[PDB]
C-alpha cells in the first residue's frame, strides 16, 4: 500500500491492520458493559453529604462519560478505521475521550491528596471543608480540564484516507504538539502525586500499632491497590508514545513502515487507559461496606 | 413581594444563619472528652494535669480539649447518657489502691461494663487512667491481690499484679472489632499524661477520617 | 439609651461637612440606623437608611450622589459625609434608631439632632394643620396616602409621631395600631387603606406640638405636613 | 413499726384498686365503637427549619401560633417565625446541656435549662435591642427535665431528683416543693386552667398535683417502664402518658384510672413526646423509629404516619390554633406539617 | 424509716378517699368535647389553602 498521507498539512502515516477491528471491540464491549453496570449506580447514588463523596460523584461522572462513547471507537474499529457520521461528532467524541480521561485523573489524584491530608495531618483545616468548597474545587478542576482540551474541538481531526475517513488525535506524526504532552503529563505528574500521597500515608500508619491493624491493613492494601491499577493501566500506552516519539526523532516518516508495529500496539494499549473507568467504581466505591 | 420590614427581616436572619454558622465551624474543631470513674478514683489529679454537670477546658499542641465531669449528677444514668452520643472520647479512672477496699474495684469493674458496651458508645474510644500505682505497689507488698481476685495466680510484686488489673479491665470490652482501649499507668506527680490524652485523641481522629473518606 | 449628634455648625455654598452620632445604652451593630431632617420651619423629611452589617443603604433622591452613610459599629458611630451643600440642605438633622423582626417597633428612639445651615413616590397628606383643643376633650388626626398601606401580609404600614416644643420626635403608634412602649393609653390608631385616624382620649398637658405620619411601606420614606394641637 | 405500717399501706392500695374496680363498668372502646373514624389523615410538611447543627431537645410554641422556640446541644436557642421561615433571635447558653424550653404566654420571656441543674429566664424584650438573661433559678439537686411558665413570674419545674418545683421569678425562689416521686421526673404538663399540673416519672407513674396546696392529689398507674412525655386533654379532665413500653396511656382523672392503651406489635421503640390536637380527637405521639405517628384517641386505630426525620423524633408541639405540627428531631432539622 | 411509712399511709388515706365517676361517664363526655369542637379541629377537617397560613 502506501501509508504516507497529511493531516492538517503535517506528513504522517496512519496503517490500517484488520487485527485492530479483530481484538479491539472485543475488549471495548467489555468496557463499555461494565463501565455502564457500575458507573450508572455510582452516579444513581453518590459513589452528596460529604467533600470525598462529592470527589468521589465526579470521578464517576467522568467515567460515565467516556465509557459511553466507546461504541463510537468500536464502530470506528469494526468497519477498519472508518467514520460513518461526519466531521462534527468526531471532533466531539474525541474531545470527549481527552475531557473525560483528563478529569478521571484530575479527580483520583484529588482524591489521594484528601486522603493523604486525612491521614497524615488529622487536624489540617482542609478535613473539615464544607461541601461548598468542594463544589467550587470541583467546578473549577472540570474547568481546567476542559479549557484544556477544548483545542480538540476548535482544530481539525477528520482527513480522507483513500477510499476511508480516519478520524485521529493519535496519528504519528512528525509533529510533536501539545496534545502529546498533556498525553504524558496527565500520566507522570498526577502518577507523582499519587505515589508519594499513598507512600506518606502508609509510613504514618505503620508507626502507629495500637491494636486495630485488621482493618489499617485493609486500608493499606486499598491505597495499593490504586496506586499498582493506575500504573498498569496508563503506563503502556506512554511508554509505546515514548518509543514512537524517539523512532520520529531519528527515523523521521519516509520509510514508516517501520512506525507499523508500534503503531499498532499503541492502539491495544489505548484500550487499558479505558478499563481503569470500569475498575475505578470496585476500587473506591464498591469496596466501601455498603 | 416583600414590603421593606419584611427584606429588612430577612436580611437579619441572613445574619444570624452567618453567625450560627461560624459558631459551629468554631465547636466542630474541637475535642470533647467524657471523664468518668469511680468515687475518690483520682479524676480530681487527671483534671489538675489536664452542681450539675463540670465543663474543663484546656489546649494542647493547638489542639482545643473540652472535659466534662459528670460525676456529681447523681441520677438515672439512663436518662442522660446519650447527651454524650458523638464525644471525641470517655476518660475513665479507676483507682488501683481501690482492689483491698470497701469490693470498691470490683464497683468500678461493673461501672466500666456498663459504660464500654453501652449502646450509645459503640464506636467511642476508652482513655484508661489507672491511678496511685506507687500506693499499690506499697499495699501489693504489704497485702496480697487475691483479695480482690481470689483466681489470681503470680507473682505479688508490682508489675504481675498491675497487668493482671489490666487485663481484666480490657477483657470487659465485648466490642474488640469497633472500639480501643488506651491505658496509661499514672501517679500523684506526672507530666505525659496530657501526651497520652493527646495521642489516643489523635489516633481515633484518623481512625475517622479513614472511615469518612471509605477505606475502613 | 442615647443618641448624641455633632458636627453641624454654619457653611459656605458648595462645602461639606461630615456629621456624627454617638450612641450607646443599646446594641448599635444589632440596629439599622437613619438620618432625617427637618427644615427650620417645616415637617420632617427621611434622608438616608443604612442597615444593620452594612449590607444595605438607601438615599433620597434631593440628596442621592452627594450625601453618604457610613457607620462603625466598634466605636458604635454614624456618620453622614455631606458634599456640594446647598441652602435646601439647612436644617436640623437627627439620628434615629430602628429594628426589624416580627413584632418590631422601628423608629422607636430619636437623637436630639444638630443644626447645619448653609449660607412614583407616596405622598402623605395631612389635611389639618392646626386645631385648638382643651383638656379632658377628645381629639382625631387624619392622615391620607396615595395608595394603600395596607400589605398583602396584613401589615398596614403607618407610623405616628410627636414631636412637642423644643423635642425630637417620640414614636406614638407604630403599623396603624400598636402603642409604643412608654406610651400612655390615652392614644389609639386606626383606619383602612388611604385613610388613617389617631385618637387621643382624655387629652391632658404635654399632648401639645405636632403630630406627624409616615409610611413604611416602600422608600423612600415619607411624612406629612404635621398637625397641630394646640392648648 | 415498719411492719404495720406497711400492712395498713397495702391494705389501702388494696382499697384503692377496689374502688377503681367498681367505676369501671364500661370501657371507652366500647361506647367509642359507634362513631365514624377520622380516616386516613395525610398531613404533609409545610416548612423546613435549618439552623441548628445539633440535636434539638426541646421546641415550644408561643401563644400567638406563629412563634416558636428550639433549643439544641449547641447551645444557642433559637426563635423562629413559623411563617416566613425567619429567625427572630439566636440566644447564646452558658451550657450546651440544654434539655427543656418554654415559651411564656405572654411572649416576653423565654425558660430553658438542663444538666446545669438551673433553670434560666431570658428577657425578649429589652430597651437595648438584645436578648438578656434575667433569672437563674437555681435549688434543683438534679437535672432539669421540663419546664412550663403558668405566669410572667411563676414557672413551674420538674428535675432528675425526684421533685417538682414552683418558682417565683422575681425572688427566685422555691414557693411550693412537690416531693411524692421514687425517680427521675421526665415530664410535666400544665392544666388549661393553671390550677393543676400532672408529673410523669421513671418510677412508672403519673402524679397529679394541685399547685396552691401544694400536694399530691392523685397518682396513676399501669405503665411497666418509665414515663418519658405527658399533655393533658384539652378539656383538663384527661391526660395522656408515653412510655418507654412503646406504649401511650390515656387517663381520666375524675374516674380515677386508665381509660385506653394505644399500641402495635410493629412498634417496639419508646415515646419521645405526646400532644392533643384541639378538641382532642388526635392523638400525636413522636417515637424513637424517626417517626410520628396519629391515633385517635377516641378508637385506639392509627390514623396517620408523620415519615420523614433520619434521626429519633425528640419533641412536638401543636398551635393553639391547631392549624400545624412542629417536630422536631435528634437531625438538626424541625418540621412543621399541616 | 418510720416518717416515710406514715408519709406513705397519710398519702395512700388522702389518695383513697377521692370521689369517683363511672368510666362510662367519663368516656360520654370526652366524646362529647370532641364531637362539639370538630369543625375547630383544623387537623381532622383540612382547611382550604386560602385560609392556610403555611402553603
Ligand atoms: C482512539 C483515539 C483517541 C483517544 N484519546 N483519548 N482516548 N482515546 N484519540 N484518537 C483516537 C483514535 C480513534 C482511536
Amino acid at each position: 500500500s502506501d501509508h504516507f498521507l497529511v493531516i492538517n498539512g503535517k506528513n504522517c502515516c496512519v496503517f490500517r491492520d484488520e487485527n485492530i477491528a479483530k481484538v479491539l471491540p472485543p475488549v471495548l464491549g467489555l468496557e463499555f458493559v461494565f463501565g455502564l453496570l457500575g458507573n450508572g449506580l455510582a452516579l444513581w447514588i453518590f459513589c452528596s453529604w460529604k467533600s470525598s463523596r462529592i470527589f468521589l460523584f465526579n470521578l464517576a461522572v467522568a467515567d460515565f462519560l467516556l465509557i459511553i462513547c466507546l461504541p463510537f471507537l468500536t464502530d470506528n474499529y469494526v468497519h477498519n478505521w472508518d467514520w460513518r457520521f461526519g466531521g462534527i461528532p468526531c471532533r466531539v467524541m474525541l474531545f470527549m475521550l481527552a475531557m473525560n480521561k483528563q478529569g478521571s485523573i484530575i479527580f483520583l489524584t484529588v482524591v489521594a491528596v484528601a486522603r493523604y491530608f486525612r491521614v497524615v495531618h488529622p487536624h489540617h483545616f482542609l478535613n473539615k471543608i464544607s461541601n461548598r468548597t468542594a463544589a467550587i474545587i470541583s467546578c473549577f478542576l472540570w474547568g481546567l480540564t476542559i479549557g484544556l482540551t477544548v483545542h480538540l474541538l476548535y482544530t481539525n481531526m477528520m482527513t480522507k484516507n483513500g477510499e476511508a475517513y480516519l478520524c485521529s488525535s493519535f496519528s504519528i506524526c512528525y509533529n510533536f504538539r501539545w496534545h502529546d504532552a498533556m498525553f504524558l503529563l496527565e500520566f507522570f505528574l498526577p502518577l507523582a502525586i499519587i505515589l508519594f500521597c499513598s507512600g506518606r500515608i502508609i509510613w504514618s500508619l505503620r508507626q502507629r500499632q495500637m491494636d486495630r491493624h485488621a482493618k489499617i491493613k485493609r486500608a493499606i492494601n486499598f491505597i495499593m491497590v490504586v496506586a499498582i491499577v493506575f500504573i498498569i493501566c496508563f503506563l503502556p500506552s506512554v511508554a509505546v508514545r515514548i518509543r514512537i516519539f524517539w523512532l520520529l526523532y531519528k527515523y523521521n516518516v519516509r520509510n514508516c513502515d517501520i512506525y507499523s508495529s508500534v503503531d499498532l500496539a499503541f492502539f491495544t494499549t489505548l484500550s487499558f487507559t479505558y478499563m481503569n473507568s470500569m475498575l475505578d467504581p470496585v476500587v473506591y466505591y464498591f469496596s466501601s461496606p455498603s | 413581594t416583600l414590603s421593606a420590614e419584611d427584606k429588612a427581616a430577612v436580611e437579619r436572619s441572613k445574619m444570624i444563619d452567618r453567625n450560627l454558622r461560624e459558631d459551629g465551624e468554631k465547636a466542630a474543631r474541637e475535642v470533647k472528652l467524657l471523664l468518668l470513674g469511680a468515687g475518690e478514683s483520682g479524676k480530681s489529679t487527671i483534671v489538675k494535669q489536664m452542681t450539675g454537670i463540670v465543663e474543663t477546658h484546656f489546649t494542647f499542641k493547638d489542639l482545643h480539649f473540652k472535659m466534662f465531669d459528670v460525676g456529681a449528677q447523681r441520677s438515672e444514668r439512663k436518662k442522660w447518657i446519650h447527651c454524650f452520643e458523638g464525644v471525641t472520647a470517655i476518660i475513665f479512672c479507676v483507682a488501683l489502691s481501690d482492689y483491698d477496699l470497701v469490693n470498691r474495684m470490683h464497683e468500678s469493674m461493673k461501672l466500666f461494663d456498663s459504660i464500654c458496651n453501652n449502646k450509645w458508645f459503640t464506636d467511642t474510644s476508652i482513655i484508661l487512667f489507672l491511678n496511685k500505682k506507687d500506693l499499690f505497689e506499697e499495699k501489693i507488698k504489704k497485702s496480697p491481690l487475691t483479695i480482690c481476685y481470689p483466681e489470681y495466680a503470680g507473682s505479688n510484686t508490682y508489675e504481675e499484679a498491675a497487668a493482671y488489673i489490666q487485663c481484666q479491665f480490657e477483657d470487659l470490652n465485648k466490642r474488640k472489632d469497633t472500639k480501643e482501649i488506651y491505658t496509661h499507668f499514672t501517679c500523684s506527680t506526672d507530666t505525659k499524661n496530657v501526651q497520652f490524652v493527646f495521642d489516643a485523641v489523635t489516633d481515633v481522629i484518623i481512625k475517622n477520617n479513614l472511615k469518612d473518606c471509605g477505606l475502613f | 439609651v442615647q443618641l448624641v449628634e455633632s458636627g453641624g455648625g454654619l457653611v459656605q455654598p458648595g462645602g461639606s461637612r461630615k456629621l456624627s452620632c454617638s450612641a450607646s445604652g443599646f446594641a448599635f451593630s444589632s440596629f439599622g440606623m437613619h438620618w432625617v431632617r427637618q427644615a427650620p420651619e417645616k415637617g420632617l423629611e427621611w434622608v438616608a437608611y443604612i442597615s444593620s452589617g452594612s449590607g444595605t443603604i438607601y438615599y433620597a433622591d434631593t440628596v442621592k450622589g452627594r450625601f453618604t452613610i457610613s457607620r462603625d459599629d466598634p466605636k458604635n458611630t454614624l456618620f453622614l459625609q455631606m458634599t456640594s451643600l446647598r441652602s435646601e440642605d439647612t436644617a436640623m438633622y437627627y439620628c434615629v434608631r430602628s429594628i426589624y423582626y416580627y413584632g418590631s417597633s422601628p423608629f422607636d428612639f430619636w437623637g436630639q439632632g444638630t443644626t447645619l445651615t448653609v449660607s412614583s413616590d407616596i405622598v402623605m397628606t395631612q389635611a389639618t394643620s392646626s386645631v385648638p383643643v382643651t383638656p379632658g376633650e377628645s381629639v382625631s388626626i387624619s392622615c391620607r396616602s396615595s395608595k394603600s398601606l395596607l400589605h398583602s401580609n396584613g401589615n398596614t404600614y403607618l407610623y405616628w409621631f410627636l414631636q412637642r416644643p423644643g423635642q425630637s420626635p417620640q414614636l406614638l403608634i407604630y403599623r396603624m395600631s400598636n402603642l409604643a412602649s412608654g406610651v400612655p393609653d390615652r392614644f389609639s390608631g386606626s383606619g383602612s387603606g388611604t385613610a388613617f385616624t389617631l385618637t387621643i382620649s382624655r387629652l391632658e398637658a404635654e399632648d401639645v406640638g405636632v403630630y406627624y405620619c409616615m409610611q413604611h411601606l416602600e422608600y423612600p420614606l415619607t411624612f406629612g405636613a404635621g398637625t397641630k394641637l394646640e392648648l | 413499726e415498719l411492719d404495720q405500717l406497711r400492712q395498713e399501706a397495702e391494705q389501702l392500695k388494696n382499697q384503692i384498686r377496689d374502688a377503681r374496680k367498681a367505676c369501671a363498668d364500661a370501657t371507652l372502646s366500647q361506647i367509642t365503637n359507634n362513631i365514624d373514624p377520622v380516616g386516613r389523615i395525610q398531613m404533609r410538611t409545610r416548612r423546613t427549619l435549618r439552623g441548628h447543627l445539633a440535636k434539638i431537645y426541646a421546641m415550644h410554641w408561643g401563644t400567638d401560633s406563629r412563634l416558636l422556640v428550639s433549643a439544641s446541644q449547641d447551645g444557642k436557642l433559637i426563635i423562629w417565625d413559623s411563617y416566613t421561615t425567619n429567625k427572630v433571635h439566636a440566644i447564646p447558653l452558658r451550657s450546651s446541656w440544654v434539655m427543656t424550653c418554654a415559651y411564656a404566654p405572654s411572649g416576653n420571656y423565654v425558660a430553658c435549662g438542663g444538666l446545669d441543674n438551673i433553670c434560666s429566664i431570658y428577657n425578649l424584650k429589652t430597651r437595648e435591642g438584645n436578648v438578656r438573661v434575667s433569672r437563674e433559678l437555681a435549688g434543683h439537686t438534679g437535672y432539669l427535665s421540663c419546664c412550663r411558665f403558668l405566669d410572667d413570674n411563676q414557672i413551674v419545674t420538674s428535675s432528675g431528683d425526684t421533685t417538682c418545683a414552683l418558682w417565683d421569678i422575681e425572688t427566685g425562689q422555691q414557693t411550693t416543693t412537690f416531693t411524692g416521686h421514687t425517680g427521675d421526673v421526665m415530664s410535666l404538663s400544665l392544666a388549661p386552667d393553671t390550677r393543676l399540673f400532672v408529673s410523669g416519672a421513671c418510677d412508672a407513674s403519673a402524679k397529679l398535683w394541685d399547685v396552691r396546696e401544694g400536694m399530691c392529689r392523685q397518682t396513676f398507674t399501669g405503665h411497666e417502664s418509665d414515663i418519658n412525655a405527658i399533655c393533658f386533654f384539652p378539656n383538663g379532665n384527661a391526660f395522656a402518658t408515653g412510655s418507654d413500653d412503646a406504649t401511650c396511656r390515656l387517663f381520666d382523672l375524675r374516674a380515677d384510672q386508665e381509660l385506653m392503651t394505644y399500641s402495635h406489635d410493629n412498634i417496639i421503640c419508646g415515646i419521645t413526646s405526646v400532644s392533643f390536637s384541639k378538641s382532642g380527637r388526635l392523638l400525636l405521639a413522636g417515637y424513637d423509629d424517626f417517626n410520628c405517628n396519629v391515633w385517635d384517641a377516641l378508637k385506639a386505630d392509627r390514623a396517620g404516619v408523620l415519615a420523614g426525620h433520619d434521626n429519633r423524633v425528640s419533641c412536638l408541639g401543636v398551635t393553639d390554633d391547631g392549624m400545624a405540627v412542629a417536630t422536631g428531631s435528634w437531625d438538626s432539622f424541625l418540621k412543621i406539617w399541616n | 424509716s418510720i416518717a416515710q411509712a406514715r408519709k406513705l399511709v397519710e398519702q395512700l388515706k388522702m389518695e383513697a378517699n377521692i370521689d369517683r365517676i363511672k368510666v362510662s361517664k367519663a368516656a360520654a363526655d370526652l366524646m362529647a368535647y370532641c364531637e362539639a369542637h370538630a369543625k375547630e379541629d383544623p387537623l381532622l377537617t383540612p382547611v382550604p389553602a386560602s385560609e392556610n397560613p403555611f402553603r
